[PDB]
């Protein structure tokens, strides 16, 4: 029966189990076949294929639709046995998510999901056929694949010829044959965006190939060394270059050539000298500038060559001092500055009139310049966990002010000035509430009914 | 082939059952594993 | 304790060519970034040229480009800041600056061209 | 069975406007092509997508107003009347095919 | 672009071409539709514009 018909999934049948049917296949063939399909385990799978299509109907999966933090509906499968009929029912589903979903075809009915953009196959390899890979392949924008192995890559991810955003999570290098199971990203003819978490050892040589229409490449080597070694100086038309623990300890020449970019990233590279940021001036629209999560022991004073310059993040560094030339990036808008072994702040900190943000979290600020009230736009404030002494009674001028946070001083009681912000709300006072008793009891008042309307 | 290797596979058919029906099969698949396991 | 002292500055006509000495005794020189700033009088301070630590890379002003050059000698441990095709816009005092655990300032030598 | 499953009411309120001003019917994974199809003269254009096996009936004749036909990855055999109709009354035809067979 | 195509466009007006990033060659199978009102070459990969 199964020799014929192709169910190899019944085992042979032990004692007192075998005797049986063999009297019954005397009597009548017929009744042993309608007894293997139900002893069978492919069987078995395919009903339950069917009761998790009856179970999870499209009421079910839209009360399960939820919403990224892209403003896209999502829905996130976990733990089943197999994708459901019916999620291919939701027109509005965008993202479809994937995890430890095991023998998993994708169906021709995907094809009914014109509003698909995302898939994340998370540790599933997926085989597809025909008509449901021409519709991913003229529709799908953006594959998340996240792999303990190479097999499980789908090999059909190469003939989507108008994905933009590939994002390939889990080690792939290999010995004697690294770097060929991504031969196939050349035919990726419209990537933008390539996030390469997988502990490289050496960038591979067809991503350069590849990056020359790239946007934006995102690394995470997880503790790796990567070492570029003169393979990033081709990719002239990326815009944001990130490089998350790749252990560099040193940021490599390669960057500064990339005369386009405008977002780098060094986040966890235990950089200690960033004097290399002289060469950044070649970079003519460098605008974000991330350090954060580094040994940086000093921000060197060429800082200030870098006018161009909007959001600045230095936090998680070893840090004790600001220079003044610092200051002199006017068109600065971020200046986070979190867990440092700062002091005091300069003066100058009031010329960065477009300043927005100033996080000096986790400091040794005891007390503010009064000529850090100067910038009147300061949307936000993060000083706690400091040792400040006494909240300076000039917080009322700046009136944009939204959030402060303040927990974790020194403080004894707070300004009444506090309260004349126009749009601070209790929601954007985040202080003790010992501390919180001490404001005017018609600041109380207001607070909570700003934070109620 | 290219289309073997490639994670193409050939079309399969699939129909619609009775909620009650499936309930019915899955209990006698379990009772048909309880049974074969005693026997 | 280490100094940073400048020499080779003067007047000088257009068009020609002038070599700056900074003279560097408490640190390798070949070890510290070495960068040369400027300051005309009646303005900001404005720098000039740099040179890394390590691979020969110099790094120049956009305004200054093609014109200046940078270089220094680990055995006897000085700068040289090398300036042709002068103008009277380049007339500044010129300044070697480092960073060995703390910011060091040179002595600075006055440039004059007609 | 066909019929039953899509009558003429759930036909024309399942029928929709593309962004051309068009009156179009998306028939998207079925066994066949519902014979009550064609008792709405006011379609102008069909999409057959992913239909196995059909046959072009004899019956697009009372589709008067038919001037598209979108066959994607749907092969169709035709007879002489139905050929000889759409060598008359057919205006664009889109065809995805995922084999040169199709 | 296939000899088929090129006898064909003796007759046309509008003209698309899509191969999603393959690239496409040209080499003078084009200048015989002169009826040809809307051309669209998307994705060809030209690399540079033909003449």
């Amino acid at each position: 029966i199964r020799e014929e018909s192709s169910y190899s999934d019944i085992p042979d049948v032990k004692n007192d189990f075998a005797f049986m049917l063999h009297l019954i296949d005397q009597y009548d063939p017929l009744y042993s076949k309608r007894f293997a399909v139900f002893l069978s385990e492919v069987s078995e799978n395919k009903l339950r294929q069917l009761n998790l299509n009856n179970e999870w109907t499209l009421d079910k999966l839209r009360q399960r639709l939820t919403k990224n933090a892209q403003d896209k509906l999502e829905l996130h499968l976990f733990m089943l046995s197999g994708i459901p009929d019916t999620v291919f029912d939701l027109v509005e589903l965008e993202v479809l998510k994937l995890e430890l979903i095991p023998d998993v075809t994708i169906p021709p009915s995907i094809a009914q999901l014109t509003g698909l953009k995302e898939l994340w196959l998370y540790h599933t390899a997926a085989k597809i056929e025909a008509p449901a890979l021409a519709f991913l392949r003229e529709n799908l924008r953006a594959l998340h694949i996240k792999f303990t192995d190479i097999k499980e890559i789908p090999l059909w991810i190469y003939s989507l010829k108008t994905l933009e955003e590939l994002h390939l999570t889990g080690n792939l290098s290999a010995e004697n044959n690294r770097y060929i199971v991504i031969d196939g990203l050349r035919e990726l003819k419209r990537l933008k965006v390539l996030r390469l978490k997988s502990n490289l050892s050496k960038l591979p040589q067809v991503v350069t190939d590849v990056g020359v229409h790239l946007q934006k490449l995102s690394i995470n080597n997880e503790g790796t060394k990567l070492i570029v070694l003169n393979s990033l100086k081709k990719m002239v038309n990326l815009t944001e270059l990130e490089l998350i623990r790749c252990d560099l300890e040193r940021i490599p020449h390669s960057i500064f050539s990339l005369h386009n970019l405008q977002e780098i990233d060094l986040k966890d590279n235990n950089l200690k000298t960033i004097e290399e940021i002289i060469s950044f001036q070649h970079l003519h629209r460098l605008t974000c500038l991330k350090l954060w999560y580094n040994h940086i022991a000093y921000i060197p004073i060429q800082i200030g060559n870098l006018t161009n310059l909007e959001r600045l993040y230095l936090n998680r560094n070893k840090i004790e001092k600001i220079p003044t030339q610092l200051f002199y990036c006017r068109k600065l808008r971020y200046l986070d500055l979190s867990h440092n072994n700062l002091t005091f702040l300069p003066a100058d900190i009031g010329l960065l009139q477009n300043l927005q943000n100033l996080a000096v979290t986790a400091n040794r600020i005891e007390a503010l310049p009064p000529e850090l009230f100067q910038c009147r736009k300061l949307r936000a404030l993060h000083l706690g966990n400091n040792v400040l002494q006494s909240l300076p009674s000039r917080v009322g001028e700046l009136t944009n002010l939204t959030q402060i946070e303040l927990r974790g001083n020194r403080l004894e009681c707070l300004p009444v000035e506090l309260g004349e912000c126009p749009l601070l709300k209790r929601s954007g006072l985040v202080v003790e509430e010992d501390l919180f008793s001490t404001l005017p009891p018609e600041v109380k008042e207001r607070l909570w009914r700003a934070d109620k309307e | 082939k290219s289309r073997i290797e490639q994670g193409i596979v050939d079309r399969s058919e699939t129909g619609v059952l009775d909620k009650k029906e499936g309930e019915q099969a899955k209990a006698l698949f379990e009772k048909v594993k309880k049974f074969r396991t005693h026997v | 304790q280490v100094q940073l002292v400048e020499s080779g500055g003067g007047l000088v006509q257009a068009g020609g060519s002038l070599r700056l000495s900074c003279a560097a005794s408490g640190f390798p020189v070949g070890r510290h970034f070495m960068y040369w700033y400027r300051q005309a009088p009646g303005k900001e301070r404005e720098w000039v040229a740099a040179i890394y630590s390590y691979g020969e890379y110099t790094e120049y002003a956009d305004s200054v480009k093609g014109r200046f050059t940078i270089s220094r000698d680990n055995a006897k441990n000085t700068v040289y800041l090398q300036m042709n095709s002068l103008k009277p816009e380049d007339t500044a005092v010129y300044y070697c600056y480092v960073y060995v655990g703390n910011e060091y300032w040179g002595q600075g030598t006055q440039v004059t061209v007609s």
